[PDB]
RNA sequence: UAGUCGGGUGAUUAGCCAGACUCUAACUUAUUGAACGUAUU
């Protein structure tokens, strides 16, 4: 991981410098170049810049995945490295995952959830609390506070 | 083309200085209303309807950088390189398609009336006016060639089919001169003329309606 | 693992459900019965679910179509992207723009699906290392990336075809595994329990070849179901295969006593409607056929019920499709008398054999018949097999078609096959007049291959004038520019406006030339005389106004 | 020459201009609700500056002027 | 109109209800490793 991060330091620096001028923010989770902006029709030229910079730096060793270049807007689904971005411009787990978690908690309510699924639900709830703290409050309201407290356990 | 009347210069242009500041630094949300209130969403050189439009410079900044942040050089033409395409009309073809042209050989709609340089026909093509000799005829020909007014089909065909859609109206108006009184016929012609401004091509219909 | 696959499969994912089904089936029979399991039923319901919409057409729950196509260094394209429509996509442009290349790439991509449906881990077609790679290039390799949609359970099926040029040390590989996985799902589910299979056909320029049924073609028993995938993406439909299959169907229909007593009973109860009125000469050798119907009673009493042949239904469906889509053809059948088997059609009320068709009625009939045969053979569980899903590639759909036929070919094809994704190229404004603007993907006239992500036109082509489509979409004059007679109206405009709007010697000469060439009733002379009338009285009114303006 | 209509007969949207012309001819010329809805859907389908919309506008212009001429003739005398 | 977002109800990954968005335009992915959250500690 650290070698991979260092080998892309110059690429990250040059891409960030180019993107800040055109009001584009750039992040990379070591394989996922994410570019976003509020200016329309500004992200069209980003892939060409990426290709020319990669050819300048790494030659033919590192290449973009052209089948993995996706344009998205508020008209469609928007998720970055697993976190859905809402039309309200806030982080979310996605409606489908939230309904799955709700079903898991409902199954735990009637005692139809086994130990493996219970541990999976506890891990998912911790991840949700990290990502969507308001979802925990909503589940506390919907499924009562005592049920949630017994599900997460006590120290 | 129309004779365009200038107005008070927007204050956002005086904020920046040519040379030190780049054209991309400004926001176009301040110059577009100023262009629109005098052009009414019609192409600075083509009377194109401004559905896909951009800010156009009469003198390109590559060879005339000193004419950057001046409202006199600013114009609203059709097309947009930002939205991509192969536009070959008004400003985009002026900058890219034509090439090797002289700035002073193009009529400016700001100070020069295009009516006495250009004539619009029933067939839909624009030709220099009758009697143009010397620099006027060459200037009109250069304007037509650079702006591709006689050229790309999307303009010639559209203008021709717009003009030919009003020819029955023109015939019916002018064929009843003896029936109507001079004042009544004149006011009816004025009514016909005053509400073709809502139409797309100003002068072609004006040339098909006026003497 | 089993838990994660169960969590994904119960949410609607098809790949996880198939993985669970396979891991159950290959295990001990305690959990594997090859079927009658939750996961197998989930997969087969996902494939087979559908509903009849308000118009009476079966609509599958999970449609199958191609979403995106990317061409990297392929032929003349440095990097191109397309956004294929769900129902109909039209690609237009000048000659040598890459429409045939796009169709060829799509067919090469679909070949892997076809091969892995027919044959486990089968090998499809590959890009040519001699012609397909761009001549200029920078890396001397080409990629063709495709993404397919198969419902919400399978939102993306990425398949990439890659090839490197001759004499290159580094060879690029193809990523065709997801297509193999999807076709494995189709094939395994179909063998366990019959399902409806997709249709993949390519109709390129290699169609319109002369003759039909050249050889006996010992090629694999056209009757069997998986013969519908044989040479399906070759470019030219196997019309000889269709003729052999049609004669097979006719033999099966007329050689069944149950399927012959029905027509015998109806044929007997037709002379009674005729011989009763008169014509005592149409009974001597026709009431003898009543004895045949009586003989059919002793030739029967083994079926009693049913007596609805599947082959007869297939024949009727194919005949109805052929008659509905092709405008000139009214009927089609097989004659056995004169004991070579031959197929006859009815063109404009005249019964003609299959070999005396023209080029344009035979090519279109070949396309329609081949497509109908493949749809019928691959969709046995549908009430209307032509409503099955699939992808069909047609190149130059207006081939050998009169402008009258071009006005209805798209509508007829879309009506006969409503669930097929049609990807079509054309050079005609007449066909475009029947197609929505959103379904057209155009090439910029000044393009050398560096353009990316094609766009739809601006002007709404559906219901528009053909001349307007030529002007704005085809980028072509409605009046030829190389003809001197085309500029005569403009020249008359100039020579009339020159003095005051009045005629003179040269203007009158030009008017006489226009009248003699175009004629009296021509719209050119009408425009010229309307122009003269307008200008003369404009000049009169101008003089009148100038009189009082002094 | 080829006996082919300019617009496709099998497309419903291709008959809207003729229907508008007939529905404006039978009426007094004013844009009633029946003509207004057809004009609105023509504008929505073909576009703001399509040839169909320009032709419809020209028909409106000529019908209005013809009505004005008829009114003038009626006002001239009885 | 689609498609998308997701607040609620729902023995609950389904169905429904309310609301909202629309650059030509998401397709939800990967461990035991790395980091993050959580639990023991
Ligand atoms: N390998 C290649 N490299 C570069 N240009 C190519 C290559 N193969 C074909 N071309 C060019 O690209 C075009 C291909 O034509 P084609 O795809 O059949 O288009 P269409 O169906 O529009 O006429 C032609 O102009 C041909 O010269």
């Amino acid at each position: 991981p650290v070698i991979s991060n260092f080998c892309m330091y110059e690429f990250d620096n040059r891409i960030h410098a180019a993107c800040k001028k055109v009001e584009i923010t750039y992040t990379r989770y070591a394989d996922d170049l994410t570019f976003s902006s509020n200016i329309p029709d500004v992200l069209k030229a980003v892939p060409s810049t990426l290709e020319v910079l990669l050819k300048d730096l790494f030659g033919s060793a590192l290449r973009l995945n052209h089948s993995k270049t996706v344009f998205s807007s508020k008209a469609h689904n928007r998720h970055v490295t697993g976190i859905t971005i809402n039309n309200e411009e806030t982080l979310s787990l996605g409606r489908d995952r939230k309904r799955f978690i709700k079903h898991l908690i409902n199954q735990y309510k009637y005692g139809l959830l086994d130990n493996e699924d219970k541990a999976y639900l506890i891990g998912l709830l911790a991840f949700a609390s990290h990502i969507e703290p308001s979802f925990i409050t909503r589940m506390n309201e919907k499924y009562s506070l005592e049920l949630m407290e017994r599900l997460r356990g006590q120290r | 083309m129309r004779e365009l009347a200038r107005l008070e210069r927007p204050e956002i242009l005086d904020q920046y200085i040519a040379g030190q500041n780049d054209w991309m630094e400004i926001d176009q949300s301040a110059v577009w209303p100023k262009l629109t209130e005098m052009q009414g969403g019609f192409c600075a050189y083509c009377e194109c309807r401004l559905n896909r439009c951009h800010i156009e410079h009469f003198r390109p900044r590559g060879k005339f950088p000193a004419l950057t942040f001046i409202w006199n050089n600013l114009f609203g033409s059709c097309g947009d390189s930002r939205k991509s395409g192969g536009w070959s009309r008004c400003g985009i073809y002026k900058d890219n398609g034509a090439g090797a042209y002289n700035a002073d050989d193009l009529i400016k709609p700001d100070e020069e009336n295009p009516d006495d340089y250009l004539l619009f026909l029933t067939t839909g093509e624009v030709v220099p006016a009758i009697g143009l000799t010397g620099r006027a005829l060459k200037k009109a020909q250069e304007t037509i060639r650079v702006f591709n007014l006689n050229g790309d089909i999307k303009l010639f065909g559209s203008r021709r089919t717009a003009v030919q859609a009003i020819m029955p109206n023109v015939e019916y108006l002018y064929t009843l001169l003896e029936e109507f009184d001079e004042d009544d016929w004149n006011e009816m012609l004025r009514d016909e003329l005053e509400k073709i401004e809502s139409d797309e091509y100003k002068t072609a219909l004006k040339h098909a309606w006026t003497f | 693992m089993t838990k994660q696959y169960e969590r994904k499969a119960k949410g609607g994912n098809l790949l996880s459900a198939f993985e669970l089904y396979q891991r159950n089936s290959d295990k001990a029979p305690g959990l594997g019965e090859m079927l009658v399991g939750e996961w197998f039923e989930m997969c087969r319901d996902y494939i087979q679910d559908g509903h009849v919409d308000e118009s009476g057409i079966f609509r599958p729950d999970n449609a199958f179509y191609l979403r995106r196509l990317t061409l990297k260094d392929f032929r003349r394209f440095s990097l191109l992207e397309i956004k294929l429509e769900e129902d109909l996509t039209v690609i237009i442009g000048n000659n040598g723009k890459g429409k045939t290349s796009i169709l060829y790439a799509i067919a090469k991509t679909l070949s892997w699906f076809v091969a892995n449906i027919l044959k486990e881990g089968g090998s499809g077609q590959r890009l040519s290392e001699m012609t397909d790679i761009k001549n200029d290039a920078e890396d001397r390799y080409s990629d063709v990336s495709s993404t397919f949609f198969f419902g919400k359970g399978l939102k993306s099926v990425p398949i990439r075809l890659s090839r490197s040029a001759l004499g290159t040390a580094e060879r690029r590989d193809s990523e065709v595994k997801p297509a193999k996985d999807l076709a494995d799902i189709w094939r395994v589910i179909n063998e366990v329990n019959t399902i409806n299979l997709p249709t993949f056909a390519l109709y390129n320029v290699e169609r319109s070849q002369p003759f039909n049924r050249n050889i006996k073609d010992n090629t694999g028993r056209r009757e069997e179901r998986f013969d519908a995938y044989s040479q399906t993406l070759g470019g030219a439909g196997r019309f000889d295969h269709f003729v052999e299959w049609y004669i097979y169907l006719h033999k099966r229909t007329v050689s069944d006593i149950s399927s012959s007593i029905k027509e015998l009973e109806q044929q007997v109860n037709d002379l009674q409607r005729t011989v009763d009125g008169g014509m005592v000469s149409v009974k001597s050798l026709l009431e003898q056929m009543k004895f045949k119907l009586s003989e059919a009673i002793e030739r029967n009493d083994a079926a009693v019920s049913s007596r609805v042949l599947t082959e007869s239904v297939q024949k009727s469906i194919v005949e109805k499709a052929i008659c509905s889509v092709v405008p000139s053809i009214s009927n089609i059948w097989v004659e056995m008398i004169t004991g070579s088997d031959l197929v006859k059609v009815t063109n404009d009320g005249h019964d003609v054999t299959i070999d005396q068709l023209s080029d344009g009625q035979r090519v279109f009939l070949s396309l329609v018949a081949d497509l109908a045969r493949r749809m019928v053979m691959l969709n046995p569980l549908l009430e209307n097999p032509l409503e099955g899903r699939g992808i069909v590639l047609i190149d130059e759909i207006e081939l050998h078609l009169h402008p009258k036929w071009q006005q209805e070919v798209i509508l007829n094809l879309r009506s006969a096959f409503p669930n097929i994704q049609f990807i079509i190229t054309t050079h005609s404004p007449i066909v475009l007049s029947t197609i929505e603007k959103r379904c057209i993907r155009e090439f910029e006239p000044n393009d050398d291959g560096d353009q990316s992500f094609l766009d739809s036109p601006d002007m709404q082509t559906k219901g528009s004038e053909n001349a307007q489509i030529l002007e704005q979409v085809m980028n072509v004059h409605s009046t030829p520019p190389g003809i001197a007679e085309s500029h005569w109206l403009g020249n008359f405009e100039l020579l009339l406006l020159d003095n005051s709007g009045e005629l003179d010697n040269h203007s009158q000469v030009l008017y006489d030339q226009i009248k003699a060439h175009f004629g009296i009733d021509s719209i050119e002379l009408k425009k010229a005389d309307s122009l003269i009338r307008i200008n003369k009285m404009k000049n009169k009114l101008n003089k009148i106004r100038a009189e009082k303006g002094k």
